[PDB]
């Protein structure tokens, strides 16, 4: 008896921490660019 | 003067919101395909394991039966 | 002998090509609401 | 002049950046609905290979001891 | 008057903005580390079912070679 | 048989971001400019 090899079967790992970083670097520097008339 | 300030600041501002937009499609596209990946790896697996199963099936019954003709 | 189908397990998939290219769409015409004085 | 180039200038800049708003919560309501369809599909996997494996063992320890019996 | 008006507008503009943006770097962290999550489960899932299908192939063609020795 | 009942799947719930997204992009009517 010889079952089906799954060890192929591979699910992927998402690294998205630059992009959560520059939206949070941007939040913060938003300040920077308040109008002070 | 004041005016120079107002489009300065509101130029910075729409190149800071840009650059935050790009960022977030970036995201969004790298989430798309990971999500797409693992679910195109969860229905081969489920396939996959039908099939074993099916398999694995087939030799129980064949064995049980082979049981029976012996005793 | 009888073992649980499980065919019936699927995994949906995710379509956020529109929303994607909305945001680099709006990302690029952003340069036209720039201020000329 | 100058104060009604900023004020168009900014109408339609905050324009884009509703829509673009808009879409990211679109874009995100998607990706959230379609991860808690394939959370659910990979719990509902285990819980049934759980079963399948439990009535395999089953069946299995059955054909040991009755082959046990045999021999 | 209208250049106060103007810096207002901007201003709370910029805070809505910076709003939404810790609000989609919230999402978006939330997103990854589900994603990530369910990518581990099922690798595991994946290993543990090797595993298993392993265990089940070696006590098969035991029993079917016990079954060869009766008959 | 290795018991696999312990495999875990977590969900997620972002509603609140979303519902503050949806919120401000609404809410960027008030800020419209009008001299």
């Amino acid at each position: 008896v010889d079952l089906g090899d799954i060890s192929g079967i591979n699910a992927s790992v998402v690294n998205i921490q630059k992009e959560i970083d520059r939206l949070n670097e941007v939040a913060k520097n938003l300040n920077e660019s308040l109008i002070d008339l | 003067e004041n005016q120079k300030l107002i489009a300065n600041q509101f130029n910075s501002a729409i190149g800071k919101i840009q650059d935050s937009l790009s960022s977030t499609a970036s995201a969004l596209g790298k989430l798309q395909d990971v999500v797409n990946q693992n679910a195109q790896a969860l229905n081969t697996l489920v396939k996959q394991l039908s099939s074993n199963f099916g398999a694995i099936s087939s030799v129980l019954n064949d064995i049980l039966s082979r049981l029976d003709k012996v005793e």
